[PDB]
RNA sequence: AUGUAUUAAGGAGAGUAUAACUUAAUUUAUGUUUAUGAUAGAGGUUAUCAACAUAUGAACUCUUAGAGAAAUUACUUAAUAAACGAAGUGAAUUGAAAUAUCUUAUUAACUUCAGGAAAAGAAAUCAAACGAGAUUCUAUGAUUAGUGUGAACGAAAAUAGAGCAGCCUAUUAAAAUAAGUAAAAUGGCUUUAAAGCUGUUUGAAUAUUGUGGGGAACCUUCCUCAAAGGCUAAAUAUAAUACAUGAGUUACAGAGAAAAGUACCGUGAGGGAAAGCUUUGAAAUAGUAGUUUUAUAAGCAGCUCAAGCAAUAAGAAAGCGAGAGCGUACCUUUUGCAUAAUGGGUCACCAAGUUAAUUUUAGAUGCGAGCGAAUUAGAUGUGCAUAGUUAAACCGAUCAUUAAAAUAAUGAAUAGUGUCUAAAGUUAGACCCGAAGCCUGGUGA
RNA sequence: AGACAACACUGACUAGGAUAGCUGGUUUUCUGCGAAACCUAUAAUAGUAGGCAAUUUAAGUAACAUCUUAGUAGGUACAGA
RNA sequence: GAUGGGGUAGCAGAACGUUGAGUGAAUCUUAGAUUUUUUUUUUAUAACUAAAUAUAGAUGAUAACUCAAGUGAGAAUGGU
RNA sequence: CAGUCGCGUAAGCGGGGCAUAGGAUCACAAGAUACAAAAAGGAAAGAUCUUGGAUUUUUGGAAAAGCUACGCUAGGGAUAA
């Protein structure tokens, strides 16, 4: 009659439930499916127990360790960018920085370690862009710069990616300069900004200078280097000749 | 069509005299049982207090001795007097307090609550009017009230006595079912009238609503602005890139 | 049961207007409002026919001066329980399917000291090349890093919430900035090898103009902090009282306790009841009544066939049943039980796969390359998936082995996510009942 | 005398904290399907694990069973020395 | 003129009943609600008709649908 | 299949022996790989590949002697008198 009184789920939302210990005819009734006086009725068997056979993982033993020290990077394709692009959900005249990958959702929400651009579907690719990541495959960018684009591949940490979302820091595609022509300038403009925000890191450690060093990945520290030099920071480039 | 009319009326004498637009997806989607039933016993699992307590064979008072040796006494072997066989012996598997509340997907709960709302409006059981929603009570019992001259027990039993007749006339009362007033803040008319002639109906602040009991009495009349602002917090499912929320088709003719 | 508020020493003995409480055991006064209250009378024992607020007389004995066989002696304006807190000491049952390390466990318990709370506390802290900014409680991080042969044990950063408070001139009165100290060897604790605690034997330095400590073996640079001196409220623990709420209980339930730590048991420590009301009156059981059968018969007392009896009366046969045949209770446990194998005197009631967290599956359903949550302007809050491959990173629609690489060969690529219902794996008492024993603290000759 | 230490002493009583691969018990009905007591491992033999394999309901089938016709493997009964 | 029909361990599906809760400020009741019985009917672990006895206007009972479990006892030398 | 060696005129043969009877992991030791390196540069301690030392003989792999008639508990006609 009433609504309330004719609501409810559907047929296929509802299971029977299983009572046991009542009655025979219910199909559970006197032992509820354990047996017959065994270790099963009576107690507990552990989980890891096989009978005291061996397992596999001490017969054999465990192989190999995990890596605790690999960064998380959250891969990001070319497909999945043009898609965007063509729907108007990253705007393409202006830069694409991290803030604007986290915010649009093509990433997802989660924000790891860092962002890896791929070259899946690369052949499609045709839009001219200024993206900036934090590393980038050979085939992508190939594929941004055959199209007519910009790409950059920045130091970031898991922390400076949260402050360029939260807007903590501005982003810039340029390390901290050095020496002591360059406080005048530094220490001028952020007095000009009136807000406190935080600086964006640099790479510190051999593996993540070399990497941002070398022009191959479009790092922005490639700048330093002579046509010549190397990026590795105790390899060099022998000489060729007789001598 | 996209959008569906709504017509404002004025409480006391029901004259339609503005018109309002919403979406189909506001007062007009379909009747799913499953969704209201999900969204009302949803609510009935928060409400409930939970505090049930029992002891069991290790919270019951007493010492855990072993009451009889093992064997030789010709008797059941027993161990501890708190055990379920016995006569102040605890409940095994007993209630305790515990959480009974359950979820619910922010945008389930938002197409039940949007659902509900459709149901009482394709019955005509959704009667809108203007901002001011209140009893008018006669201005003369109002004088006397505030001066002190009538006593509770007759300011309650006029109340109740008007508030009935008010109804009867209305087709609202008792005999229609009843009816349930939503407003956006507490008036002292309307909220006042319906605690001593609850028979009659009841009234209820927005922010006291629930999916519930837009669904128990015979009519909802709630104001023009608490309606909009009952579509605009339980939307979820819909804002997310707008539609009609409010738009005026027929304007009030000042 | 939880939540909120307030509060911060508890009991006994005997006596007394048997609602009235201390030998004064129903003291004596003030103010306001008194039916529009508060939440033009009768009545001092034929009483207290007045509530609220502020004052006031009295308030014995023991625990509790000294002694003693507590409630006595003898004196006298003699007087502080438990739980919770910190430190010191520190097991065993148990799990590992035995068992030593380990786990149980910096647990229980005991001892000292202290307050209404205590402790802790304003970095010789964490971080990682950016920065955070005392302590305490709760959750996530985290069945993680890591250790361990195993079984198992198990962080921190950070995040969210509760609170937020800083200082030395500490809102209580303290430092001339800390030497037998930091640290080392050795014997232990803790633990990841660092850091921290520690007996024994030894034993430094003096501030970013880079002195000292730390950043998980260790060295170095840099960063960070500034020990050997102190103060500090709140959020927290426990107990008592009051109040609020209840798909909590309604008398074998709820606290053990609706008159209870009482009666009663025990030398003792200690153990520990029954019992509501004026309502209802089931089953078993007992003595009878009505109908019916029964003294020639060997029935787990039922089933199949069934004469006859049975209604004063028109109509209406429930029940009992002579006689004939068939049939050796039930449950448990077993290859197999009427078994002379197990359990039950009967009846009523109590009495057993439940809850929590975590990890899964199925169905249904919401959204959908996103889902979930949370949110004048901005920002904020775990997570899962979206890309695979390898021991692992680089790499990447490709990746791994081939000590150079290479379609030479082989393997691996496209819908997730939340909720509900139900069934489940895991850890917790874990479906219920039951040992002999082990350890700790007390009791008793 | 393993004697006594207040029902108990090859180690009392009492409070606090156990386990039990062992025995016993596990409560309404209807409906569908339907085993095993074998192999392997186990300080393991009245226990347990993995198989064979019971059940649920989805996708497959040149499935499975049986006979016919043709073919193959292997040496028993029998017979023989 | 569909096919199928014993069953332990065990697996699976579909229902009834019990207690409390929502619709419920609902519905019904001296023209008898409720009465632990008896009786009658219906493919029936349940409900129903009637009868007898007593007398309640709600601190009574209640269909239907849904929600949650201290939910079902001839078996534990079980407990009272 | 790739790599590179032997024998053979050649075809081709060769990843021990006519065939069927030699135990892991952990820890330890010797070589290689260049993976990761808890602030950073190194390192240590790890990971992958190859290899060695075992009556782990209860040989799917515990470091392990007896009495009880003073005996106890849980069980067995699954087992004797
Ligand atoms: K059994
Ligand atoms: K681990
Ligand atoms: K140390
Ligand atoms: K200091
Ligand atoms: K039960
Ligand atoms: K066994
Ligand atoms: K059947
Ligand atoms: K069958
Ligand atoms: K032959
Ligand atoms: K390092
Ligand atoms: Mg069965
Ligand atoms: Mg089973
Ligand atoms: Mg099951
Ligand atoms: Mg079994
Ligand atoms: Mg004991
Ligand atoms: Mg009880
Ligand atoms: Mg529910
Ligand atoms: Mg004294
Ligand atoms: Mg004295
Ligand atoms: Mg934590
Ligand atoms: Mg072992
Ligand atoms: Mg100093
Ligand atoms: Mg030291
Ligand atoms: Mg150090
Ligand atoms: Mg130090
Ligand atoms: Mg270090
Ligand atoms: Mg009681
Ligand atoms: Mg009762
Ligand atoms: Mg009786
Ligand atoms: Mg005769
Ligand atoms: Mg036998
Ligand atoms: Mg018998
Ligand atoms: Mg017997
Ligand atoms: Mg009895
Ligand atoms: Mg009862
Ligand atoms: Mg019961
Ligand atoms: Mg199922
Ligand atoms: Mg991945
Ligand atoms: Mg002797
Ligand atoms: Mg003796
Ligand atoms: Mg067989
Ligand atoms: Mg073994
Ligand atoms: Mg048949
Ligand atoms: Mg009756
Ligand atoms: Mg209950
Ligand atoms: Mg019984
Ligand atoms: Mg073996
Ligand atoms: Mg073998
Ligand atoms: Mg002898
Ligand atoms: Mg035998």
């Amino acid at each position: 009659a009433s609504i309330l009184a004719s609501l409810s789920d559907n047929r296929g939302a509802y299971h029977k439930r299983i009572r046991k210990g009542r009655g025979p005819s219910s199909g559970y009734g006197k032992t509820a499916g354990r047996g017959t006086k065994g270790q099963k009725a009576h107690g507990h068997v552990k989980p890891w127990f096989q009978g005291g056979q061996t397992p596999l993982i001490v017969s054999h033993g465990r192989k190999g360790f995990v890596n605790q020290f690999a960064a998380d990077m959250s891969e990001l394709n070319l497909e999945k960018l043009q898609e965007w692009i063509e729907a108007g959900r990253i705007d393409p005249t202006k830069p694409i920085t991290p803030k604007e990958i986290i915010k649009s959702g093509i990433i997802g929400s989660s924000i790891k370690d860092g962002i890896k651009l791929l070259g899946r579907g690369k052949e499609s690719f045709k839009i001219p862009v200024t993206i900036t990541v934090s590393r980038a495959s050979a085939s992508a960018i190939e594929a941004i710069e055959a199209a007519g684009g910009k790409i950059v591949t920045r130091f970031y940490t898991k922390e400076s990616l949260k402050r360029l979302v939260e807007g903590k820091s501005l982003h810039t595609d340029k390390p901290l300069p050095v020496g002591k022509e360059h406080v005048e300038e530094i220490l001028a403009q952020a007095r000009s900004l009136k807000k406190k925000y935080y600086r964006l890191p640099d790479p510190t450690s051999r593996w993540d200078i070399e990497y941002y060093r070398d022009p191959a990945h479009r790092g922005y520290l490639s700048h330093q280097l002579a046509p010549g030099e190397s990026p590795s920071l105790y390899f060099k480039v022998p000489t060729g000749g007789e001598k | 069509i996209t959008n569906v009319p709504v017509t404002v009326y004025s409480f006391p004498e029901l004259e339609p005299r503005s018109l309002e637009s919403y979406s189909a997806r506001h007062l007009h989607l379909p009747l799913r049982r499953d969704i209201l039933h999900l969204a009302v016993i949803y609510e009935g699992d928060s409400t409930r207090r939970g505090m049930a307590s029992t002891k069991t064979r290790y919270e019951v008072h007493g010492s855990h001795k072993k009451m009889s040796p093992q064997k030789g006494t010709g008797n059941a072997r027993r161990g501890t007097r708190q055990s379920p066989l016995m006569k102040g012996g605890g409940k095994t598997f007993g209630p305790k307090p515990r959480d009974f509340s359950t979820k619910l997907n922010k945008k389930v709960y938002d197409l039940a609550w949007r659902t509900a709302l459709s149901y009482r409006y394709k019955r005509g059981e959704l009667i809108v009017t203007e901002d001011g929603l209140d009893l008018p009570l006669p201005n003369d019992f109002l004088w006397l009230a505030g001066g002190g001259k009538l006593s509770r027990e007759l300011e309650d039993g006029y109340v109740r006595k008007w508030v009935h007749e008010f109804m009867t006339s209305l087709n609202w009362g008792k005999e229609a079912g009843r009816t349930t007033f939503i407003t956006g803040d507490k008036r002292p008319n309307l909220f006042t009238g319906f605690e001593l002639a609850g028979a009659e109906g009841r009234a209820l602040e927005l922010w006291d609503v629930d999916v519930k009991d837009l669904l128990e009495t015979g009519r909802i009349v709630i104001e023009r602005s608490a309606l909009k602002e009952m579509i605009e917090d339980h939307q979820s499912d819909l804002v997310t890139r707008g539609p009609n929320l409010g738009e005026v088709l027929v304007r009030a003719p000042r």
